[PDB]
């Protein structure tokens, strides 16, 4: 959502335009098993401790 | 004086400031890839095709 | 008691919190100069950074 406040406001918008779901990345996903596909092998990522 | 002054940075380094020295056109040629990718980038969803430049762009492709 | 376990889901929420300050240069960047009704969140927030 791009909100833009009326210049010398009371606080108010002369137009807000929602841009629909835009695309930000793809995001990896994990497998039933818990492993990840990075380029078709499959990855463990190890916890760590601090 | 800015105009000069701006004229000697791009045209300097255009020339020398790669390791493989590129013609002037070839690098505006680069830059134009760029801008189309960062539109076409989120604009396609996934990112455009390798001949998805092609056809914005002019040339053979 | 002080020795904390990180794992994946972790680690990915900050790795997309990176890719999120470095849009938010360039959300800044481009509201900065922006038409008013022209722009939308599309021509702002990239993929390739995120």
């Amino acid at each position: 959502r791009l909100v833009i406040y009326e210049r010398e406001a009371p606080e108010g918008t002369v137009k807000d335009i929602k841009e629909q779901e835009v695309y930000m990345g793809e995001i990896p996903l994990m497998t039933d098993n818990g492993t990840f596909v990075i380029n078709g092998t499959e990855r463990v990522i190890v916890s760590q401790l601090h | 004086a800015t105009w000069w002054i701006r004229q000697a940075i791009t045209r300097s380094i255009a020339d020398q400031a790669r390791t493989i020295r590129i013609p002037v056109h070839m690098i505006e040629t680069i830059n134009k890839l760029n801008r189309i990718s960062r539109q076409m980038l989120q604009e396609m969803g996934r990112e455009p095709t390798p001949e998805e430049l092609a056809e914005r762009m002019l040339m053979p492709e | 008691g002080n020795r904390r376990i990180r794992s994946v889901g972790e680690m990915a929420e900050n790795q997309f919190r990176v890719g999120l300050v470095r849009v938010e240069r360039a959300v800044k960047e481009r509201l900065s100069l922006g038409d008013l009704d022209t722009l939308m969140p599309q021509d702002m927030i990239n993929a390739k950074p995120i």
